[PDB]
């Protein structure tokens, strides 16, 4: 719970797919938000055992 | 020759990798800059690997 | 004396004898696999009578593993090295704060 | 459909879950520009699927963090498309402290 | 060398597939296909730069039609945000006030230098409120003056964020079950 | 002595911003000036090692497969201080 | 539409020198600032043109004092000047002026016309404080 509760709220994921979509600079990318996820996830579900 | 890796070399060293499989030379020219197989490979051995894999190893 | 024997200072850079030796005398991953259990010994030791940062041995020993493993790579002993990258990594994000003001 | 919390139209096809105000969803368009209130930045802003993965993982766990004792709004947190046990039987099968209890620990 | 300019038109026609910008006629007139199969680009300075040129001609004659709020027009001006950032990137690795004084007085400044296109937005003050309207979509490649749509509107221009750096809470502030 | 490759820059930093000024801490001068001459020595053993260990290698082996991963997933696993099952 | 000002030359919106004094020299040896970011908004005004004189932009809680410097030049006589920060004006100190802020959203309208000829030149700003 403390290594992940210290981690960058701003965190994100570049994934060599993107290149497939041709992200320009001022759009969203898809799957932006893949790392955040799957790190809430381990971190909500440590918070959620009893 | 830098020895600290930052966010376009790390994106860099990835698509060499996907690429280029072994082929060191090819992979440090796309990151030039760094060292040919002295700092490409020390940057493989610590990246991380799908958890699907290691699932399918460390279960078989 | 100095200056060019410090920039290129990492503290991964003392081999000994054990690596010479087995290198030479060839059969490398005698060596690997066990400090990997010199590794997982000494951390189900670290578990138990709970304790963290690990200890500067066993920081030694992933040393050497990695330099042995990096450096069998490096004179193309291993056929097709094994790629099983995540294909993404970890990258920070800008803040788009608020544009418009609170209310209370 | 989700509406949006700012600019009140319809999300197209993607949300913009905020996760301090868990009841709070804001569209793409409200985002690039962003539209949304000074108090929060955009840093804790999760982008969502409009139409079991790690989003619906997510949102099983927020719904059960949001609300403990009910289990039918549970399927209307994560939108809805399958009965309302699967979600029970998800939640009480997740190895979540397995990977910690390793770690530690005639008839013939 | 040449392997550059397969590769950029590998981009293009996998990029144009919805903004149909390499297919349009320019001056008889030559499509920017028809300059790729028979070789009139190079890998010289001057072969870059006559491909920059030509995608830039033909968008900006695609933008003064499809005329303001298209999706003809926006994808379009994506295509040369993309196009442009692509070729400049690959080019580029191929081939006194009060306070003034006293900070380069007391510090030592290492600089940086850019330069980005501004944004616009209408903003008004209708009765007892000052607000401001959504980020117009104008292109940047557009000549067309504007409008004023209501002769009251007052066009107000959005600085980009300068702040490359910024903070953010730990992910202990993104949760704390409640 | 300095146990990372970070923890050396700022002991330069340091050397750097005292020795402006000499005679007025002479056993932190001292000090580093020991540090650096043991990490040069440390350096320069590392450095004439690295090629008797590419000079005394051995051709006769080949590092297999299935094998490797067994040691790489093994590595990966162990230092992101999780448990890796007994094989 | 395109009218570069004739009457103001240069602006500069920088932050207060007296705030900074207290950022990075402590006061009675007391603990630095977390932090340190200070920014000056220079607005050309010969490249700038009349009926787009709206500008905004965001600071951070701690710049809550700024100095808006202006330098009009090209008049070169005696000619009124004034800014009304949320319609309240203020004083000035080329000419410096100091202003205060607040916790919401504000705009300051700084004014200046000709006395000889009547040629008025406005420009605004909004100045985002983030709570
Ligand atoms: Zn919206």
């Amino acid at each position: 719970i403390n290594e992940l509760e210290r981690l960058p709220a701003n965190l994100g994921t570049y994934s060599l797919d993107d290149c497939l979509e041709f992200i320009t600079k001022d759009d969203l990318s898809s799957r932006m938000d893949t790392f955040k996820i799957k790190a809430l996830v381990e971190l909500k579900s440590l918070k959620l055992l009893t | 020759v830098k020895k600290n890796w930052s966010d376009q070399e790390m994106l860099l060293l990835l698509e060499g990798i996907e690429m280029y499989e072994d082929q060191w030379e090819k992979i440090a020219d796309h990151v030039g800059g760094h060292k040919r197989v002295e700092d490409c490979i020390e940057k493989f051995l610590s990246l991380p690997i799908e958890d699907n894999y290691i699932r399918e190893v460390v279960g078989s | 004396i100095k200056l060019q024997n410090l920039y290129n200072w990492t503290p991964s850079n003392y081999i000994g004898d054990d690596e010479i030796e087995n290198f030479r005398n060839g059969t490398p991953d005698k060596l690997v696999s066990d400090s990997l259990l010199k590794l997982k010994r000494l951390r189900k030791e670290r578990i138990l009578n709970k304790v963290l940062k690990p200890t500067t041995e066993e920081r030694e020993l992933y040393f050497k593993v990695k330099r042995i493993l990096k450096e069998v790579i490096l004179a193309k002993k291993v056929s097709k090295v094994p790629i099983n990258n995540v294909r993404a990594f970890p990258v920070l994000q800008t803040n788009y704060n608020g544009s418009i003001p609170v209310v209370r | 459909v989700y509406i949006c919390h700012t600019c009140g139209n319809e999300s197209i096809n993607v949300r913009y879950h905020n996760l301090r105000a868990r009841d709070t969803n804001l569209c793409s368009r409200c985002f690039q520009e962003g539209h949304f209130g000074a108090n929060f930045q955009s840093s804790d802003f999760i982008r969502l699927e409009n139409n079991w993965s790690d989003q619906e993982m997510l949102l099983l766990l927020e719904g059960i963090e949001m609300y403990e004792d009910q289990w039918e709004k549970i399927a209307d947190h994560v939108g809805g498309h399958k009965r309302v046990e699967d979600c029970i039987e998800k939640f009480l099968s997740l190895p979540i402290e397995d990977n910690y209890i390793r770690e530690v620990v005639g008839s013939k | 060398l040449v392997d550059f300019l397969v590769n950029v038109q590998s981009i293009l026609n996998a990029a144009s597939v919805k903004c149909h910008v390499v297919d349009e006629s320019f001056p008889v007139l030559t499509t920017i296909n028809k300059r790729f199969e028979n070789g009139e680009y190079e890998p010289i300075q001057g072969g870059f730069y006559k491909l920059y040129h030509d995608i830039k001609l033909v968008c900006t004659i695609l933008i003064h039609f499809y005329p303001q709020g298209t999706r003809n027009y926006q994808l379009v001006d994506k295509f040369y945000k993309f196009s442009s950032e692509l070729l400049l990137r690959e080019c580029c690795r191929i081939g006194a006030t009060e306070l003034d004084k006293i900070i380069s007085y007391d510090f030592i400044k290492i600089s940086m230098n850019y330069t980005v296109p501004i944004s616009q937005t209408y903003q008004i003050r209708t009765k007892d409120m000052d607000l401001f309207s959504s980020i117009i979509s104008k292109s940047n490649l557009d000549k067309r003056p504007h409008e004023l749509p209501n002769t009251n509107f007052k066009i107000n221009n959005v600085l980009p964020q300068t702040d490359i750096e910024n903070e953010a809470p730990r992910l202990g502030f993104v949760g704390a079950n409640t | 002595k300095p146990r990372s490759s970070a923890q050396l820059e700022q002991l330069l930093y340091r050397y750097r911003a005292i020795q402006n000024h000499p005679k007025e801490n002479k056993l932190e001068i001292k000090a580093i000036e020991d540090t650096f001459r043991n990490i040069s020595r440390d350096q320069d053993i590392y450095e004439t090692k690295l090629d008797t260990l590419r000079k005394s290698i051995d051709k006769g082996f080949q590092y297999d497969e299935d094998l490797l991963n067994k040691h790489l997933v093994a590595l990966q696993l162990l230092e992101k201080d999780t448990d890796v099952p007994d094989y | 539409e395109y009218k570069p000002y004739k009457l103001i030359q240069q602006i500069y919106i920088f932050s207060s020198k007296n705030l900074y004094s207290q950022a990075t020299k402590p006061l009675l040896g007391s603990r630095p600032s977390c932090n340190q970011n200070w920014v000056e908004y220079i607005f050309n005004g010969n490249e700038l043109s009349q009926n787009e004189n709206a500008f905004s932009f965001m600071l951070q809680p701690m710049q809550t004092f700024l100095t808006l410097q202006s330098h009009l030049t090209s008049s070169l006589k005696d000619t009124e000047t004034l800014l009304t920060i949320n319609k309240e004006p203020v004083k000035s100190r080329t000419e410096i002026f100091d202003i205060r802020l607040s916790e919401g959203l504000n705009h300051l309208m700084f004014r200046c016309e000709d006395k000889i000829s009547h040629e008025t030149e406005f420009m605004n700003f909004w100045i985002n404080v983030l709570p």
